[PDB]
Formats: C-alpha cells, structure tokens, sequence
C-alpha cells in the first residue's frame, strides 16, 4: 500500500531507488499516520536510505512535516539516539527548530533525555534548545532525568542547561518527586545538594517528596543526606 | 505487536504515578487495537497517547 515506506523500514536501498525513479512524487507522499519515507529510514537507522532521501530533500524544512502525532523526522531521530544521524537532519541548509513541540507538547530533548542519549543531549543543549518548554502534563526534560535517575542527564541539563529545578507538573510535582518516588536517593540528594532543590513544596495530595518515596529506605537515605 | 523504536511508553507512566497493572495492560491492550485499524505490526506514540486518554479517567 506504501511501497516506498516499508522499503525504508526493511531498509531496501535498491528499492528505494527504484520507487522514486519511478514515481518522484513519491519522496513526500504521507501515509496511513501522516509519516513521509524520511520518518521511517529515520526511525529503523536507514542510513543510506537517509542519506539518499535527505539528498533529495536540500528545499525541505523538517519543521513542515510532522506525522500525525505531530512528530517530525527530527523528534523521531532524536528519540532513536544516533548522535550521527541527529547531526545529518540538523546540518543542513534550512535547520529544524530545536524547540517544536509535538502534539503532546513535548520537544526533541524530552525525548533524547527520557531515553537517556547523553550525546544527542547535549548536542540539542549545545546548539540552543531550551531545557524549559513544558509539555502537556507541565514537565519539562528534567522531570524525566530525575524519573530515570540518571545523574548524568540531571547535571548536563541544571549545570550546562541552567535548568529550572523547582517547577512542579500536573500532578503537584517536581523533579525531587519523580526521583524519589522510583528509588534513585542519589539523584535525589544531588538535586537538593547541588542544584538547590526545595524539599518542602508540597503536591495535590498534600505529600512532600519525602513522602512519596518507593519505600521508607530511599526515604531514610534522603533524608540522611540532605 | 511492539513498540516502534521511537516510541515513548515511558512517558505515560510519568504522568499521575500510581497506575495499577491492569490499567497499564488496558492501554497497551488499547494501543495494539489501533495500531491494528492502520494495518501496523508497530505500535507508535499516537496509539498510546491515544489508549492513555480513554483508560485513565
């Protein structure tokens, strides 16, 4: 039905090349999700079928071509982690805007700090992207470092990223919560130590961070320490 | 089916932590179903931001 797509998610080359030879049309068609070919070969780590279909797209700008959840090649590549294809979609004439959102609001560093790819990270930090667009549940990608515990992502995003540290979601919480609440005492202590988060804001149910521990050890640990 | 590799299932879960087994595999069950109406094997963010907004509240 899609031709030209599964060829990119199998990772055909030759067949790519023979579709578009056929049907040039065919470079930017959407399917059935609103995904042209790029987000695909994008998506399975095509990377000469990337190559190949970038090589045909120097007019496009990537910020035109969201998929129906409004992910674009660049939110997708940024979520599969490949520093060099993250590099490839970004050095190009016309550059995506490193803040877009999706439909969930959420950016491309959201995405690569969840999945913990410190370089691609960093890349998105060291190019401009902000490290405070809140997305639809009011977090930013801190709130997510902090859930995954990794100390790494916590330091790139308040040192490097002078992130916001006291910011709660949604649900009345903030970074602190989320480590807390998923045992990482370390991550935790490191917010409060380093990066002076406040362990006294409070969430919708009236529980501090303290109080939303995985269980009264991370709690008896944190404490201990901050 | 599976995930497709960008996927972010790990994002739904970050939301109002708390969620029992069951509602977690009622998404997920919700998710393949969509994934299903497209004639996908994969499962994408749209299937489970979708399968999230009608198992939670």
């Amino acid at each position: 039905n899609y031709p030209l797509h599964q060829a990119c998610m199998e990772n055909e080359f030759f067949k790519v090349q023979e579709l578009l030879h056929s049907k040039p049309s065919l470079l930017l068609q959407k399917d059935q999700d609103g995904r042209i070919p790029l987000h695909w070969s994008v998506s399975f780590q095509a990377h000469e079928i990337t190559s190949f279909l970038l090589s045909k797209m120097e007019n496009v700008n990537l910020d035109d071509y969201p998929d129906d959840s409004g992910w674009t090649p660049f939110h997708i590549a940024c979520s599969v982690g490949n520093l060099e294809v993250v590099k490839s979609l970004y050095d190009r004439p016309l550059k995506p805007d490193l803040n877009k959102i999706t439909n969930q609001g959420v950016t491309c560093l959201h995405l690569a700090v969840g999945k913990k790819w410190f370089e691609v990270s960093q890349f998105l930090i060291e190019n401009g992207a902000s490290v405070r667009i809140k997305d639809k549940f009011n977090q930013i990608p801190l709130h997510r470092a902090a859930s995954v515990g990794s100390l790494k992502l916590i330091e790139l995003l308040c040192g490097l990223g002078k992130s916001a540290v006291n910011w709660q979601d949604k649900q009345g919480w903030t970074p602190l919560f989320h480590a807390l609440a998923e045992g990482h005492g370390d991550a935790a202590v490191l917010l409060v130590e380093k990066y002076g988060a406040e362990y006294d804001l409070v969430d919708n149910k009236g529980a501090k961070a303290e109080d939303v521990a995985l269980n009264e050890q991370v709690k008896k640990f944190f404490l201990n320490n901050v | 089916m599976s995930l497709a590799p960008e996927a972010d299932l790990d994002s739904l879960i970050i939301r109002n932590d708390s969620l029992s087994g069951a509602v977690i595999a009622a998404i997920m069950q919700e998710a393949g179903l969509r994934a299903v109406r497209k004639n996908r094997y994969v499962i994408l963010q749209s299937d489970l931001e979708e399968a999230y907004a009608t198992q939670v509240k």
